[PDB]
C-alpha cells in the first residue's frame, strides 16, 4: 500500500511474515533486458551430435543476430552422464555431481564460442554475468553455460542422487530473471508428443499445452526436465516456453520470427 | 543413502540479528566460541540481519527482481563473517568465500581448528521466482551444507530462546507459547512467523543425514556450549531422517 | 644441476581409465591411499581416461585445432581429481587447482598430508602444433612438475601391469612380451602404441633430478604401496639422469 | 576415412596408437581468426628504447586498425634478463624463472596498453583470452603479453635453466593456435644478416630464407628464439614469418600493405 | 586504541637492494631465517630494488602518471618474494598475494611457521598525487600491515648498518655520522635522502601499537636474529605511540 | 565451585566384560573407536572383567585382605589397557600409566588424539575395609577422574543395554524392566544388583561438575557415537550437580 508501511515491517517484522511478504509483493517491477531472447541449446540432443547439428545452427544464430538479442546457453550431455553414474556408484552426494556436470556444460560453451569467435561473440560467466551488457549492445548475442551455480548447496530430489536443477532449469531462470520477452528450448524432436516418439510407434504431435494438462497425462517429466514445469508456474515474467527441433534447417530463425513451430507450453 | 563426507564436523549458523547487537552481544559469544576451538572442529557460518532489509527496501522501490537482491543480502552476510573472524583472528581463524568451503574445507580444518563463512548459498541471480524476498537465506544454506557434507550437528544460534507459536516480540505476544520440541512437517503445516526460513523446512524434507537441528538463544552464554553437547536448552527440530 | 625445491615429495600419477571404472577400481585404490598418508607426503595427480577421447570425437568433427582440444581434456582430469578427493575429505585430502600446485604446494603440504590435482599441464591454446592430439599430457604433465620439484619419485599407476612388447589388449596381443625393465631412449626409437604419452621420454631426455619411473597396475592392491618403497612390481623406465 | 572409424579407434586404442594419430589428421580444419594478424614487439629491442621507439609504433597501431585487425603481444626486455640472472645464480630450476619472465611482459603489456587506451584498445589476458572475440569486433585490436602460460610446467633447454619459450615463441604459438594469417615480429634490425649486424663489420643482408637454409648457415639461434623457427615446421596454419625493424618510420603500416620490407623466413 | 588482531606476530622486511646481490648475499639469509622458523611466527615482506629504478625510466620517459608507476614497482617486490619463497620451500614457505595477506594470515600462520608477500600496498591507480616517484612503497607497506594487525614488531633489513646523517655511498659520504637512535618527526623535519620511504615517518605519526622500528644491516649474519630479540645492532626509530 | 582443568575432555570407560569376548566385540569397538579420533579428545579407560574374578576366587582362599585383592584386579584392568592400545598404535596411541595420567595427561593429549589407561584407582593397600570385595573399582575410578578434571561427560560401555530393575542374565530375568533414566540417589535406596559400583553413587553424591552419566551397549555399533554426541541410547544417571 504505501513505502513506509512496506518498510516498518522490513524493519519490525521477520521475513517469514505474511503481512511482509504481501507488501513487498505490491512493490513495482523492472524487467533488466525485457528485449532480448533467452535460448537453450540441448547438450546430448544436438552439441553430441556433431558438425551436421551445430554447423546449421551456428549460421541461424549469426544470420539471427542481426535483428534480435540473444543469450545462448549450453547443455552438458553424455560425458555428464558418466560422471553422474562414475560418482553415484561412489555414493556421494547431489552436491557434488552438480560441480561435475557444470564443467562439462562450460566445455560445450567454449565449443561453440570458438565456432563464433569471428563474427565478435563471446563467452560470458562470472557470478556478476559483467560481460553481458556491453556484448548484448554490440553484437546482439552472448554464449553461456546453462548449468546454475548451486554446486554443493543444490537442492537434492526427492529420491535419487542425479541433481534436479540442471541447464534446462539453468537456461529457464536466467530468463525469468532478467524480464526476457522469449525462452526456446532446441533440442532434437519437432515438439512434446503423448509419448516418447522414439520408444513408442504412434505418439500424437501436441502443438500448445498448459501445465497442469501435461501433468494430468502424465508428461511431467518428459521432453523438459520436470522442476521447468514447476518453475514455469511461479514465473513472473516469463509465462510460456517454446519446443523446437534443431536439427531442421531454419527452425530457430522461424520460432525468432514469430512462428509457431514445436510446442508451446504455457503456465496456466 | 550417500557417504558423508565429513562426518566429524560441528556446524554453527550465527544470526544476523544476534551480530546486530554489537559488542554487548557479540564479545561474550566470541568468548564462548574461543573455549569451544579445543573441543569440536567447527564450521561458523553468519546470516545477514537489519542491513539486509535496508538494501531490500531500496532495491524494491528501485523494482529490482528477486534474482537480484538475493546476492544483495548474501554480501551482508560475508561482512558479519569478516567481523567475527577478525575477533578470532589472533586464535587462528580466517574467513573464507564460498569457492573455498565448497572445495577445500577439509584441509582449511587441517590447518586449524575452525573456519568461518558466510551462511547464504551461491544461488545468485538463479533464485527461485515466487515471492520478492529471496527464500533460500542462511538458515537453508547452513542446512544444505551442513547435510551435504554428512555433519554430526547443524546448530542455529538466535535472539529468542526458541519457536513460539507466535511472535514473541510483535503484535499478538501475550499468546505466545514455547515449543520444546516440533517437527519440520507440522511447522510446514502451520501459518505465521517463524524465526527459520520456510524453505529450510524444504531442504529438511529431503534430507539424508541430519536428524535434528537445535535453535538455542545466542544471548544466554553457555547454551550454544550445551547444545553442541546435545543437551535441550531450547527447541529442537526433528527433520524427518530416520536413524538405523 | 638446480637445487631441489621439494625433496622429500612423493608425487603419484593415477591413469583416467583406472578411475573410469568406477566404484569397483576406486574403492580399493582410496583405502590403499588412506594407509599411505601417515607414511609418504603425497601429490596425487590424476589423469583424463575416456570422457576426453568423446570430447576429443566431437572437437575433431568440429574441426577444432589442438590449442583448443588440449584444455578441454585437462577439464575431465580436473573432474577426476575432484572424485578422488572428496572420497580422501575426511581424511583432510581437498583438491587444488594448477595456479596453487605452481605456488602454494609448500604450505598445503604443511596443512595436510596429501593434495589431489590435476596432472594435465596448463598449456591451454599454446599447444604445440603437429599432431592434431594434444602431446603433452597426464604422463608429461606429472612428470614436468616432478622433475622441477626435485621429488624423491614418481610413480604411474595404470590398468595394465607395465609396458609390453605390444597392445595387450588390442589386435596384436598374443605377441606381446612383458618388460620388466627399459629405459627412455630405447622406447623413443621403437614404433608402436605405449601406455605413457610419447611426450613422456622427450622430457625424459631433459631431465635434471628424476633417475626413474614406475609404472605399475593399480588394479591389484598393494603394488602402489610397494612401487614407492622401491620395490619392483612393474616396469621401470631408466630417464637417463645419472647418479652420483 | 570415416568419423565412425575415427570414433572407434579413440575409444579402444591408446592415444599414442599411430592408427589413431594418422585417422585424427585427416580431421577437417577450422581457423578461429582466420583474418587477423600477430605482431610481436621485442622488449629489448623497442619496449625498452622509451618513447622515441614506442610513441611512434602507437600512431602506426591506430593507424593500421582502421583496416587491420590485429593481436598485439609484448616482449620482456632487461628486467626479466637481470631476473634470470639472479634466480640462475641460486640455482633455480627453468619452470621457476619462466614464472619471473611473465611479470615482466605483463609490465609491458600494461604500460602500452595505457598509451592505447584513449583509442578503446584494451589489455586482455586470462586461461579463456575471453575478451578478444569482442575487442576485435569493435576497435580491430588487442593487447597481450607474450609469455606462454607454461610456468612450472616450462620444459627445459637441454642446457642451462633459461627457459627456451618465451616471448617471441608465445606470439607464434597464438598466431597458429588462432589460425592467423600473418605473423610479423618487430625488432630493432632491418631483418636477418649472416651475422650479428651489432657485432660484426661485413654482415649481409638476407631478404627471403628457408628454416633447413638457416640451420645449414649457423643461424639457427640469431635474431629469433631457436625453438620458433621448430615449431614453424611443424605449423598447421603459419608456415612463414616476417621480421622488420620497428625504429624505422612506417616500417609496420608498409608490412601490414603487403610490402616485402625485412626478411621473411618460410617453413619450407 | 583498537585491540591487537595478531599480537603474536614479528614482520621482517627484506629490501630490494639486498636481494639485488644475488646468491652472495640470498643464500646467508637464507640460512639465518630457516634458523628462526622454530623461534618466531614470521611474516617476511620483500622490497622491489633496481628493477622498479628500470621501470620508472621507462614509464617516466613515456610520460605516465603516478597511479601508473605504482603497480609496476609493486610487481618487481613480488618477484623478489616469489624468489624467496622458493628458497624455503622444503621447510613449508609459500609466497602469498595481497588478498590472501588482508584476509586470510591468521590460517596461513596456522599451517606454517612463515609466510613471504610483498611489501608494496595495493594502492594500484590510486596512489596519493604530488611527486612523479609513487611515495608508498615497501617500507610504508610494511609498517601500515605491522600496525593493524597489532604485531610485536617490524624489523627493517638493509644493506647498510643503519640510518647517516648524509649518503654513506654518496657524494657527502666523508660527513656521515651514524645514528644509534632517532624518531621519526626527528627524521622529519631533516632534509636529504633517507635509507627509508619519507611516508614512513607520516604513518608513524598516526600508528597505534607499533612503538619502534630497527633497521639493520642484512649483509652481516646475526643482525637479524639480534634485533628480533630486542638487541641494539642498527639505528632504532621511535614511532611516537607510547607505551602503558 | 572449583575450576575444571580440561574442559573439552571426553572420558569414555570399557568395561572388562567386553573386552573378554575377544576379537568379536572388539574389533567393531576398535573400527567405532578410530572413527571418532577427528572428532574428540578421548581418555579411554579400561575395566578388569572375568580374570579379576579368578583372582579374587584364588586371593580369598588363600585369605588375602581386601587392600590385597585391590591391586591384584587393578593389574587386569591394566592389560586390557594394553590391548585395546596395540590394536590403536597406528593411529598414535599408547597405554599410560597412573603417574603419567595424573600429573601429564595434558602434554599427552597435546601429542595425540587419544590416550588409553587403567579405569581402577591406585588405591592399593590403602582400599577401605568393609567388604572383602574392593569396592572402589573401574566405574568409580573413570568417574572420580572425570569429575576431578572437570571433563565435558563420562561415557559408560557396557555389555547390556542399561540398568534393569532386575540382573537380565540372572535368575530373575523374567521381571527385569529397562530403566532408561535414574538418579543415584534413587539407585543408592534400591537392593539387589547394578552393572555398575555401588561406591559409584556415593562419589556422584559429591560431584561437583559432571551431572549425567550414560551407560551404553557396547555391543550394537553406533551406540558409543551417539551418547558421545548427547543422544540417548541407553540409561542415563543423574548424579545430582546442578547447572546453572
Ligand atoms: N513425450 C515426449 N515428447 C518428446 N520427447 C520426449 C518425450 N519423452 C521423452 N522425450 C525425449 O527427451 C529427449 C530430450 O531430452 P534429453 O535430456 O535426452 O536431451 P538434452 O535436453 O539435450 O539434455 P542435456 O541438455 O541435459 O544434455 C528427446 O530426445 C526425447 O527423445
Ligand atoms: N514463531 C516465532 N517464534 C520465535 N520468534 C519469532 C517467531 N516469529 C517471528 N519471530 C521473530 O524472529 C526474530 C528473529 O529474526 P530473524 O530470524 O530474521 O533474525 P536472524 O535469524 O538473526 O537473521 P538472519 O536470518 O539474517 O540470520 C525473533 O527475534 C522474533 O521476534
Ligand atoms: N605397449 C603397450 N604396453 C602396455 N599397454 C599398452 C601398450 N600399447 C597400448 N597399451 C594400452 O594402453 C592402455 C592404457 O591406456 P591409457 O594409457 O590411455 O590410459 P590412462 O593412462 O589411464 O589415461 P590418461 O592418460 O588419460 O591418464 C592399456 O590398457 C593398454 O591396452
Ligand atoms: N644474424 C643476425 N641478424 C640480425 N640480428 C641478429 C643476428 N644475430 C643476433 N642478432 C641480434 O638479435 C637481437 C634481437 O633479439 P633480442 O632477444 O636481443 O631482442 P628482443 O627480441 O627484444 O628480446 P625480448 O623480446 O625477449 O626482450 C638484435 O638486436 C640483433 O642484434
Ligand atoms: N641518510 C642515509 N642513511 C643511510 N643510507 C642512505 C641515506 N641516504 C641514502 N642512503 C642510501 O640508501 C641505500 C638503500 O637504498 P634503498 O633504501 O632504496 O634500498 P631498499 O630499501 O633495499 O629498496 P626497497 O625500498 O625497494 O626495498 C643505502 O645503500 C644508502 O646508500
Ligand atoms: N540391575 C542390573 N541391570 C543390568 N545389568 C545387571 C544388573 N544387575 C546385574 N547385572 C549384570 O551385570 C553385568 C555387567 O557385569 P559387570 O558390570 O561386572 O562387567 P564390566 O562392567 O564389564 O566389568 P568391570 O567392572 O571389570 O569393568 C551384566 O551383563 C548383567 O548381567
Ligand atoms: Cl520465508
Ligand atoms: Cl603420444
Ligand atoms: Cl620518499
Ligand atoms: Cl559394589
Ligand atoms: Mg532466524
Ligand atoms: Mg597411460
Ligand atoms: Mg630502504
Ligand atoms: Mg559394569
Amino acid at each position: 500500500n504505501s513505502t513506509a508501511e512496506l518498510e516498518e515491517l522490513l524493519m519490525q517484522r521477520s521475513l517469514t511474515d505474511p503481512q511482509l511478504q504481501a507488501a513487498a509483493a505490491a512493490a513495482a517491477d523492472f524487467r533488466i533486458l525485457p528485449d532480448a531472447t533467452v535460448i537453450s541449446i540441448g547438450g546430448q540432443s544436438v552439441i553430441d551430435r556433431g558438425r551436421a547439428a551445430v554447423y546449421p545452427l551456428v549460421d541461424e544464430i549469426v544470420a539471427a543476430r542481426k535483428n534480435h538479442k540473444l543469450l545462448i546457453g549450453t547443455g552438458a550431455g553424455t560425458r555428464a552422464r558418466h560422471l553422474y553414474s562414475i560418482a553415484a556408484g561412489l555414493g556421494l552426494p547431489a552436491g557434488v555431481l552438480a560441480q561435475l556436470g557444470s564443467s562439462v556444460a562450460d566445455q560445450n560453451a567454449a565449443m561453440l564460442g570458438q565456432l563464433l569467435a569471428k563474427h565478435g561473440i563471446p563467452v560470458v560467466g562470472g557470478a556478476g554475468l559483467s560481460a553481458v551488457p556491453l556484448s548484448l549492445a554490440e553484437v546482439n548475442a552472448v554464449v553461456f553455460s546453462g548449468m546454475p551455480p548451486y554446486k554443493l548447496w543444490m537442492r537434492p530430489a526427492a529420491e535419487g542422487v542425479i541433481p534436479p536443477y540442471r541447464t534446462d532449469a539453468g537456461c529457464f531462470l536466467l530468463a525469468e530473471q532478467f524480464g526476457c520477452k522469449q525462452m526456446i528450448f532446441v533440442k532434437d524432436e519437432d515438439g512434446l508428443y503423448t509419448a516418447n516418439p522414439k520408444t513408442s510407434k504412434d505418439a500424437t504431435f501436441i502443438p500448445r499445452i498448459s501445465v497442469d494438462e501435461m501433468k494430468a497425462k502424465g508428461l511431467h517429466d518428459s521432453i523438459l526436465e520436470f522442476p521447468v514445469l514447476d518453475l514455469l508456474q511461479s514465473a513472473q515474467h516469463v509465462r510460456e516456453v517454446q519446443v523446437v527441433n534443431g536439427l531442421v534447417p531454419g527452425n530457430l530463425t522461424r520460432a525468432l520470427a514469430g512462428e509457431h513451430v514445436g510446442t508451446i507450453i504455457t503456465a496456466s | 543413502r550417500p557417504i558423508r563426507l565429513l562426518p566429524w564436523l560441528q556446524v554453527v549458523k550465527i544470526g544476523g540479528r544476534v551480530m546486530d547487537r554489537g559488542a554487548d552481544a557479540i564479545l561474550p559469544l566470541v568468548e564462548e566460541l574461543r573455549k569451544l576451538l579445543p573441543e569440536h572442529r567447527l564450521l561458523i557460518l553468519t546470516g545477514a540481519g537489519v542491513r539486509a532489509r535496508h538494501v531490500f527496501s531500496v532495491g524494491l522501490d528501485l523494482g529490482l527482481p528477486v534474482g537480484s537482491l538475493a546476492p544483495l543480502a548474501a554480501s551482508e552476510a560475508g561482512q558479519n563473517g569478516h567481523i567475527l573472524a577478525a575477533m578470532l583472528a589472533s586464535e587462528g581463524v580466517s574467513y573464507v568465500e564460498h569457492p573455498t568451503v565448497a572445495d577445500q574445507l577439509a584441509i582449511h580444518l587441517s590447518a586449524t581448528r575452525a573456519v568461518v563463512g558466510s551462511a547464504f548459498p551461491p544461488y545468485h541471480h538463479h533464485e527461485f521466482p515466487g515471492s520478492r524476498i529471496p527464500p533460500h537465506r542462511a538458515d537453508t544454506g547452513a542446512f544444505l551444507l551442513a547435510d551435504a557434507f554428512g555433519a554430526a550437528g547443524l546448530t542455529i544460534v538466535e535472539n529468542v530462546d526458541g519457536i513460539y507459536t507466535a511472535d514473541p516480540n510483535g503484535p499478538d505476544r501475550g499468546q505466545a507459547r514455547f515449543l520444546p520440541e516440533t517437527s519440520a512437517t507440522d511447522l510446514a503445516k502451520s501459518e505465521g512467523p517463524l524465526p527459520v526460513d520456510r524453505a529450510l523446512l524444504d531442504v529438511m524434507a529431503t534430507a539424508r543425514h541430519i536428524e535434528r537441528v537445535q535453535v538455542v538463544n545466542g544471548l544466554v552464554p553457555g547454551r550454544l556450549t550445551a547444545a553442541l553437547r546435545g543437551e535441550h536448552v531450547g527447541t529442537l527440530i526433528r527433520t524427518g531422517v530416520r536413524p538405523a
